[PDB]
């Protein structure tokens, strides 16, 4: 809509005012704020970084709607059979009294 | 000049190819087999007999 | 006088087009077709 | 003076027009050709008989099965395919005389 | 755009321009191929199919 | 010499590889047959035989292609986490 | 046991449910006429407009009673 | 598989070729509004904003030669198919919109977490950031549905209608000579009323769908539009 | 030597006849795979650290500078240390087509000559096997051409319940 | 210009003195761009030397800014000559296009053999070097002016429609000069006349914000490679 | 070199075949070139005589490929299946039988949805021969 | 339904059939012509772009370990539900 001007390093509120899921990761919690995801986002809404929330989710939505959508449907593995039929390991090696050429040299 | 004798040949060939198109052209696939093909197979292997 | 063609208009009413300006006017007060 | 629609010949501003212009919905479009050819690009037998005729499938002819007999036989005779190969048959070249004086 | 042209102003004028002699006789084609049709198609001697019930297109497409 | 049953209700209850195999020893069942008749009656194999064939030709084909999947611990854990208790009862106590 | 049918009258049932759709499209419909004499009696003059955009709305309204009875038709004759 | 066919437009080509090998003015535009995006004066824009009109006249005049030359009997909309349209929709679509991404411009999105720092961010913003992200791959499928299924509606209603007009007036035109015969020329009357009734809707609304198949992509276009002022 | 151009057709054999694929080659393939990952990996963390060496000095300090997302203290100190250790040392920082073929042209050379290798390495891998698919693989090498058929033509091995075919 | 036999024959003569010349050349131009690029960065001001980010106000897309990432020398001349910086200059012009020429047989090994020859046949962007006398120089200075004549009217034709169509001057000494400033050379212009444009563009488009179209038809009209 | 990109490079004299190519030029000019003839989009023109002229043409084509080349399948489907379901049946009929089941292929037509439903509903009791007559 | 049917191109000309082996088979062989001479190395992006993403492809396809089964992709019937064969 309208022109967005990035916050000053001055107006920026300190990381101790951003709140988690239940309450402010201050002293003693400060490594807690990794883990947080709510409080990352108060965080980022804070500081004007609103596109970290927003640009992996859109981008998110092409990537399943363009690429892996398609891919899923017509390669993806659907739900596994009751009955399972297990390879038994048998095929493939060469039969007893073969000659195989020899290799390049 | 020029796009006018473009377009004088091009205006024929399109009355050519819509007179043979509605006219004369007949369409495949026909359920008495008296007109048009019923397709055929194409870039089939030949002189290749490893493959088989 | 021929039959020829003249300055296309694109069956527009210069008196009332958004560019009406650029035809001139005659005395009768109708907008010319063409520059 | 220069102008490309004036002046370049078609093919010329068609690369052009597609390159320095939309080049993005060029991408698009291959990428969509590409898909629809390596996907939505078969049709089964089955699949022809129910809708592939205008009118339906005249099982009357079998058309379907000239056409694969014609196939079939073209490439036998080109790559000179030894169609009573026990790998064919499964069974050995004599039992297959033996069935034949048989039946 | 419809915007101008020879419009006749009854049906006695249509021969007074090419293109609308031929409109005419699209026309009369259009509007007289229906009595043919009621003609033909309800004629006395016109007679079903007496095979009509061996096929039908009912059954094919269902 | 006696044809496999591939029909649907039998192909329900069976493994992937096994009706694959049963196909194709049908089609070469069929093409054998085939081959016996025309050399029984004299007349060239190819003019005859190249429908049986060209489906034995798709057979192979078909029963080539798959390859059972080998029984690992990615695919135990899979087939563990999906088929749990709750589903295999579930399974138990439901139609077909 | 495995059991097959086929019942041919349904597909009248589902014509008459899709038949439905037209109540709120033919309400649709009154409803934009009906806010249209409303405009007019406060907007005379510019009455020009309103009724272009009653009639554009019409057609955006009758697509969706077209799209329904499409559909009755497809379950109608097939 | 290949299937060899050809367009139903061969005589409109020839007719383009005999008619346009001149020079001639245009003035009326199905959509105008890709012409003129800004209305308020002083305001520029550094994006391509009107690389959108040569798509979207070839469009116009592509869908026009087709829709509205299909109301003549047995005419055939050679593209009508679903994914055919949906094919169409993503090229234009999911092109404008990686014209937007590839510009590696992330706080162009912001926009999309709806709301104000005043609403719960993971369990209200964030949601409908969600949901609005969907809206737009939403918005596409919606075009190409709404194209497709006026279309298919409209000339199955036509072909319904055409038929039962055949009908009556084959197989119960002798009743004008019969004593019924106002209820046949009621009907007959009616029936032309509808005839006509349905010719006009349809050639409105096939002009219509192709205002509101470029009003969406130039929506779309304009969802990401920024204005400077000149100074 | 250019090994794709042979190894595109045994490939395609083999997904044609990956039945016949013993546990072997299945395992190959994986490490193929595995090897393709760690290439890309290496190759992204060279491209990201020829990007860094590159940037600018204000650019870096935009980024490694104030203010602290999380503000632990580590990630200051962190960001801190980095900065310093690029802005100590004279940098050469190009712009425009200098920046995109020093940072492109050393990670493409890398990632290729790594997957090079390593398709040879998978040439001679399946070389060694013991299985059909290495026969193919000899064979194809020897005449150069890919002979279909194979596993029935030898009568490669079967499960016990699938000999039928080859009992002639 | 059009491609010639005759200019392919002149070319393929001259093209290994070319390549020698051409290689001379890089190593003076090597020595030159070495002591201006020392000197800039010893003498240059912190926000040239550190080249300070500007951000466009729409999409914050980076570019150079005019007053901050250019700077003039003003004493060069103790290091540098003219004559040397104006060889730099020309060096600079042929070994771009040496440099997509390279590229592009790099990328398509022995297929660009073909698209060689077209590339001799015309003296649009073969380096000057490859001419060893007075005509054939001035024939390849024919071929750079056709392409100037050829690339600028486009350019400044966009310039002059998306300012009036998306703006208008302030006062009447700025409309007369934005009206000269677009006349044809047949006339004289006045630069004190003309010179209010350029307030007048730095507060619609500054360098900083150019869009890549526009930049396309200068670089097109600068005779330097584009694809 | 071996092509010019330019459309300058003339391949023709500028007076080869003038007189048809001025001949086509009127024939395209003198209803399309007039004030009255704006067109919407350059598909719809203003001529009142373009669409007069060209809609009855247009009709005309495509109804004359649709009754020759796209109904005739049907028409001939409906013959042999009705009629021994091989050709060699069917055109053992005399040209009057064929018409008369053509006919009545066309009064189905015309019927369909909403003619009487006997025309391929058998009613019970009836003698007519049923859908296993040739099997 | 026979209003469906009035909704087909009507310009069809000829059908052709192809096997997805052979023209694979034959785009194989082209694309091995073009890229074999010497005077295209190996480490041209040329050569790369021909033939990594291929590969890539082919040695994900070999991988592919999956505990449902993917009916043939060519067969003969593919429009019974409760028949993959
Ligand atoms: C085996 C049997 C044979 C078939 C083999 C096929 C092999 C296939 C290989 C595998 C391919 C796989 C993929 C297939 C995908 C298909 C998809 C598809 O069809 O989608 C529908 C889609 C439909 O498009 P559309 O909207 O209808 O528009 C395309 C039209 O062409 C109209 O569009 P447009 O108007 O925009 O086009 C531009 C047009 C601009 O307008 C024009 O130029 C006007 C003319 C138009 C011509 C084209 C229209 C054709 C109309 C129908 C046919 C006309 C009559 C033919 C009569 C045949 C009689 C047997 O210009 C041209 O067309 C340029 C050509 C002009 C030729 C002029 C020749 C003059 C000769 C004069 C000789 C004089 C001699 C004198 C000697 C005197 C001696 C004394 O098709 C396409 O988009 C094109 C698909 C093509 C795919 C490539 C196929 C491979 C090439 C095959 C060539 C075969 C040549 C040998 C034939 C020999 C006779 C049997
Ligand atoms: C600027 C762009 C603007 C325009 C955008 C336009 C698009 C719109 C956006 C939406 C997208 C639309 C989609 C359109 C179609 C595009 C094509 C497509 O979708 O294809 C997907 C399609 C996916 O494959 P698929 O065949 O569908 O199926 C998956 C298969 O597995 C395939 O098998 P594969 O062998 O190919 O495997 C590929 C692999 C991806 O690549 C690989 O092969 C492996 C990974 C490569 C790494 C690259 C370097 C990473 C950075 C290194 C460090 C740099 C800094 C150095 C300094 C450090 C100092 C300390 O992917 C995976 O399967 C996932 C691998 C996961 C590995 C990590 C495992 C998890 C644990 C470890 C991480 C977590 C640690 C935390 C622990 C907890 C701590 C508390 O193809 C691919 O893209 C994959 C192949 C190419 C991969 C390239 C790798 C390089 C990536 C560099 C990206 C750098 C920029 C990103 C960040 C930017 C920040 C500003
Ligand atoms: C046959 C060959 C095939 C090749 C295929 C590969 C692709 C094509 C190759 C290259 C083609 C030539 C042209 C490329 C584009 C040139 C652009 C340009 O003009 O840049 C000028 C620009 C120079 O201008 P400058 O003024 O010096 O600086 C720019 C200003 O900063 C500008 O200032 P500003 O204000 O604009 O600042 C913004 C700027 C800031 O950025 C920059 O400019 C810095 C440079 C880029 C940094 C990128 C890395 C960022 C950090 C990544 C962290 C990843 C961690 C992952 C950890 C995973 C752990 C498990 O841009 C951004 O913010 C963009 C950030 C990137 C976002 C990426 C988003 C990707 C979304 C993915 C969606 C999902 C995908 C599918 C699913 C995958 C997963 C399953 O160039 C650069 O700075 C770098 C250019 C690098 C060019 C690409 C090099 C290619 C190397 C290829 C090696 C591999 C070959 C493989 C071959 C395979 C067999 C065939
Ligand atoms: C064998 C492997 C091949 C791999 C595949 C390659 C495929 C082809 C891609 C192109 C490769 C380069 C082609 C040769 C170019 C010539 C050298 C050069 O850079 O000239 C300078 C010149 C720099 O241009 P600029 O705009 O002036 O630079 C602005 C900077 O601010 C300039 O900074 P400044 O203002 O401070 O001034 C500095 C200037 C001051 O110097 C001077 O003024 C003196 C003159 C110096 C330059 C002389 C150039 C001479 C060119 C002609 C050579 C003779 C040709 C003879 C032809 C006939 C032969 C019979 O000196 C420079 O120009 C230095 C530039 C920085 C170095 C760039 C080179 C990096 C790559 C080389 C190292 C590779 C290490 C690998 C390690 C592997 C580890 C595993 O180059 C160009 O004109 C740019 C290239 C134009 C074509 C671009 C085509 C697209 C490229 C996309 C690549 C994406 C990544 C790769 C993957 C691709 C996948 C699709
Ligand atoms: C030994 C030498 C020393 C060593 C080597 C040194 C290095 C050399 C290499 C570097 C040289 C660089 C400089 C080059 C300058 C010249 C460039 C050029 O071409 O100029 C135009 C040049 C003439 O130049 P000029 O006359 O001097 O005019 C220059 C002006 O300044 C006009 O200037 P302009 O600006 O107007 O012209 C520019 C024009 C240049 O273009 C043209 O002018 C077009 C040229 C072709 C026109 C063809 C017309 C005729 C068509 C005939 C068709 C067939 C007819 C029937 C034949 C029947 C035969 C039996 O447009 C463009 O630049 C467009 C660029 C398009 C780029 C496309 C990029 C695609 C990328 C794909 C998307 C990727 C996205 C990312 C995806 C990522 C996924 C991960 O054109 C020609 O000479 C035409 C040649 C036509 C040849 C015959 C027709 C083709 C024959 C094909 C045979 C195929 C055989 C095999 C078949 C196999 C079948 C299985
Ligand atoms: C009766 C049933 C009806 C069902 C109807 C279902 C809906 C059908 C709708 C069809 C019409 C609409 C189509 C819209 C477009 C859909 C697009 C889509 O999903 O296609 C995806 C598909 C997915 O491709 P894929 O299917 O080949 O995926 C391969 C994945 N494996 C190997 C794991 C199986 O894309 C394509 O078809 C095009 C692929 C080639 C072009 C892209 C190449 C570059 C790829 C870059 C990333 C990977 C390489 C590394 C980077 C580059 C290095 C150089
Ligand atoms: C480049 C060829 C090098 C080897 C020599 C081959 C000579 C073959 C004998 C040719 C005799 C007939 C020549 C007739 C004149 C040709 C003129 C020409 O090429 O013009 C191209 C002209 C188009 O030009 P414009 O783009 O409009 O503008 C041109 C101005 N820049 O093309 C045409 O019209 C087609 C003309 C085709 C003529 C025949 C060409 C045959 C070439 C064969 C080459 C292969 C080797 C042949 C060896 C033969 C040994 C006996
Ligand atoms: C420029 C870099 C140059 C590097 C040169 C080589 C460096 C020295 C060898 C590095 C280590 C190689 O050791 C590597 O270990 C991994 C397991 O961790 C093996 O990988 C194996 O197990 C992993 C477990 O996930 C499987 O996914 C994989 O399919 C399987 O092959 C590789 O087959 C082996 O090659």
């Amino acid at each position: 809509g309208e022109l967005f001007v990035r916050p000053k390093l001055e107006e920026i509120p300190p990381a101790d005012q951003c709140r988690g899921f239940f309450g402010p990761l201050n002293d003693s919690l400060k490594f807690l704020r990794l883990l947080d995801i709510k409080w990352m986002m108060n965080r980022a809404v804070a500081m004007r970084r609103e596109y970290l929330i927003a640009t992996p989710t859109l981008f998110t939505f092409i990537w399943m709607f363009t690429w892996k959508g398609a891919v899923i449907y017509f390669w993806g593995d659907r739900a596994p059979p009751r009955r399972m039929d297990w390879n038994t390991e048998e095929t493939g090696r060469l039969p007893l009294g073969f000659k195989p050429t020899p290799a390049p040299l | 000049e020029i796009q006018s004798r473009k377009k004088y040949f091009q205006t024929l060939g399109y009355l050519v190819a819509f007179i043979y198109l509605y006219f004369l052209m007949p369409k495949e696939k026909s359920f008495s087999g008296l007109s048009g093909p019923d397709g055929h197979w194409i870039m089939l292997p030949k002189g290749r007999p490893e493959l088989f | 006088v021929g039959n020829g063609p003249t300055f296309s208009t694109g069956g527009e009413c210069m008196n009332t087009c958004d560019i009406q300006n650029a035809f001139p006017m005659n005395d009768r007060g109708v907008r010319s077709s063409s520059p | 003076v220069y102008t490309r629609w004036k002046c370049d010949r078609l093919p010329v501003f068609q690369l052009k027009l597609f390159t320095q212009e939309y080049p993005m919905h060029a991408a698009v479009g291959i990428f969509t050709i590409i898909f629809l050819w390596k996907h939505m690009s078969h049709c089964s037998e089955e699949t022809e008989r129910k809708y592939g005729w205008w009118a339906g499938y005249p099982y009357w002819r079998d058309p379907i099965a000239r056409r694969n007999e014609t196939k079939y036989k073209q490439m036998i005779i080109n790559n000179d395919v030894d169609i009573t190969h026990p790998k064919w048959t499964g069974c050995s070249v004599e039992q297959l005389e033996e069935l034949s004086r048989v039946v | 755009m419809l915007l101008g042209g020879f419009v006749p102003r009854r049906f006695s004028q249509f021969n007074r321009d090419p293109c609308w002699m031929f409109f005419i006789f699209s026309v009369g084609f259009w509007l007289g191929e229906y009595p043919a049709m009621m003609i033909k198609y309800n004629a006395r001697d016109l007679v079903y199919d007496p095979h009509r019930y061996v096929w039908s297109h009912h059954d094919d497409h269902h | 010499f006696h044809f496999h049953d591939v029909s649907n209700d039998a192909i329900k209850g069976m493994p992937p590889s096994e009706a694959l195999h049963k196909h194709l020893e049908n089609a070469q069942l069929a093409h054998r047959i085939c081959l016996a008749k025309a050399l029984k009656a004299g007349e060239p194999p190819v003019e005859k035989c190249a429908l049986t064939w060209g489906e034995v030709l798709i057979r192979y084909q078909a029963w080539s292609e798959y390859r059972p999947p080998f029984q690992d611990s990615v695919a135990q854990a899979k087939y563990k986490k999906y088929w749990s208790k709750k589903r295999q009862e579930e399974d138990d106590k439901n139609p077909f | 046991s495995t059991v097959a049918i086929s019942v041919q009258g349904l597909h009248y049932v589902g014509t008459g449910l899709a038949a439905i759709a037209l109540a709120g499209v033919g309400l649709g419909i009154g409803t934009i006429f009906g806010n249209l004499l409303v405009a007019c009696a406060r907007q005379p003059n510019l009455t020009k407009m309103l009724f272009n955009y009653a009639i554009l709305g019409f057609a955006l309204t009758e697509a969706i009673g077209l799209f329904a009875l499409m559909l009755a038709f497809l379950m109608l004759f097939s | 598989m290949f299937l060899f066919f050809f367009c139903d437009l061969f005589w409109l080509r020839l007719l383009l070729c005999m008619y346009y090998c001149v020079w001639s003015r245009l003035c009326f535009i199905v959509y105008f509004n890709c012409l003129m995006l800004i209305f308020d004066f002083l305001l520029f824009c550094l994006f391509d904003l009107y690389l959108f009109v040569g798509l979207c006249l070839f469009l116009l005049l592509w869908f026009m030669l087709f829709n509205l030359y299909s109301l003549i009997l047995y005419y055939c909309i050679t593209y009508l198919n679903l994914y055919l349209l949906f094919c169409i929709v993503f090229l234009l679509y999911i092109a404008f919109l990686f014209l937007f991404c590839f510009l590696c411009d992330f706080f162009l999105f912001n926009n999309l977490l709806v709301g104000d720092s005043f609403m719960d961010v993971f369990f209200i913003r964030f949601l409908l950031c969600f949901l609005e992200c969907f809206s737009l791959l939403c918005r596409c499928l919606s075009t190409f549905l709404r194209l497709f299924c006026n279309l298919l509606s409209s000339h199955f209603l036509l072909l319904m209608f055409f038929d039962f007009f055949y009908f009556i007036f084959v197989f119960f035109f002798y009743g004008v000579f019969c004593y019924w015969f106002i209820l046949f020329i009621f009907v007959f009357c009616f029936c032309l009323l509808f005839y006509v009734f349905l010719y006009l809707l349809d050639l409105f609304a096939a002009i219509l769908q192709l205002f509101i198949f470029c009003n969406m992509i130039l929506q779309l276009i304009m969802d990401f539009l920024l204005f400077l002022l000149f100074v | 030597t250019k090994y794709e151009l042979k190894m595109q057709y045994f490939d395609e054999w083999m997904i044609r006849w990956r039945k016949f694929q013993t546990e072997s080659d299945w395992e190959i393939e994986k490490g193929r795979q595995w090897w393709r990952r760690f290439n890309m990996a290496v190759s992204g963390a060279l491209f990201c650290g020829l990007v860094l060496y590159t940037s600018g000095t204000a650019t870096l300090k935009r980024q490694y500078g104030l203010p602290h997302f999380f503000d632990i203290g580590v990630d200051g100190q962190a960001k801190e240390t980095m900065l310093k250790t690029l802005t100590s040392r004279w940098r050469y920082t190009p712009q425009g087509y200098g920046r995109v073929l020093i940072t492109g042209v050393p990670t493409y050379i890398l990632f290729v000559t790594l997957e090079h290798y390593r398709e040879r390495r998978r040439m001679q891998q399946y070389l060694q096997q013991n299985t059909v698919f290495g026969e193919q693989m000899r064979r194809l090498l020897s005449t150069g051409k890919i002979e279909e058929y194979l596993p029935v033509n030898i009568k490669a091995t079967l499960p016990a319940s699938q000999q039928a075919i080859y009992n002639y | 210009m059009q491609g010639s036999w005759s200019v392919l024959k002149k070319n393929c003569s001259n093209f290994f003195p070319g390549l020698l010349a051409f290689a001379q050349q890089t190593q003076e131009a090597y020595g030159i761009w070495l002591r201006i690029y020392n000197r800039q960065q010893k003498y240059g001001p912190t926000d040239f030397v550190e080249q300070s980010e500007t951000f466009s106000p729409d999409y914050h897309k980076r570019f150079h800014s005019q007053d901050k990432n250019m700077w003039v020398d003003k004493e060069l001349c103790t290091e540098v000559s003219q004559k040397e910086v104006a060889r730099l200059m020309t060096y600079k012009l042929d070994m771009w296009r040496m440099a997509h020429c390279a590229g592009a047989l790099l990328a398509t090994g022995g297929y660009a053999i073909p698209f060689g020859l077209f590339w001799l046949a015309n003296d649009t962007w073969v380096p000057s070097s490859f001419n060893l006398t007075g005509e054939e120089l001035r024939a390849w200075r024919e071929a750079q002016d056709l392409y100037r004549y050829r690339s600028a009217p486009s350019y400044l034709t966009d310039t002059k429609w998306h300012f009036d169509f998306h703006a208008y001057p302030w006062n009447e000494t700025q409309e007369r000069a934005w009206d000269d400033l677009f006349e044809k050379n047949d006339v004289r212009r006045d630069p004190k006349v003309v010179r209010p444009a350029a307030e007048m563009y730095d507060g619609f488009i500054k360098f900083e914000l150019i869009r890549r179209k526009s930049l396309r038809h200068l670089c097109r009209s600068m005779n330097i490679p584009t694809f | 070199v071996l092509f010019s990109t330019y459309r300058s490079s003339r391949l023709v004299s500028k007076e080869f075949l003038h007189g048809p190519v001025m001949r086509f030029r009127a024939l395209g000019e003198y209803y399309f070139q007039r004030a009255w003839n704006g067109t919407l989009n350059w598909a719809l023109p203003g001529e009142y005589r373009l669409y007069a002229v060209m809609i009855p043409f247009i009709y005309f084509y495509h109804r004359w490929h649709n009754d020759h080349t796209l109904d005739r399948d049907h028409v001939e489907k409906a013959m042999i299946m009705r009629w021994g379901g091989t050709l060699e049946d069917v055109r053992k009929l005399s040209a009057k039988d064929q018409l008369r089941v053509r006919c009545f292929t066309d009064i189905e037509k015309l019927y369909s949805a909403y003619g009487p439903k006997d025309t391929y509903l058998q009613p019970p009791g009836d003698t007519l021969p049923g859908k296993d007559f040739y099997r | 339904s026979n209003p469906a049917d009035h909704f087909r191109p009507n310009l069809k000309a000829l059908t052709l059939y192809a096997e997805r082996q052979h023209y694979v088979d034959r785009w194989l062989h082209v694309k091995e012509r073009w890229l074999a001479p010497w005077y295209l190395p190996w480490w041209s992006p040329l050569f790369q772009l021909g033939t990594w993403y291929s590969q890539r492809s082919r040695n994900l396809f070999l991988v592919e370990n999956h505990l449902s089964y993917r009916p043939y992709k060519f067969r003969r019937n593919d429009e019974d539900r409760n028949n993959p064969y």
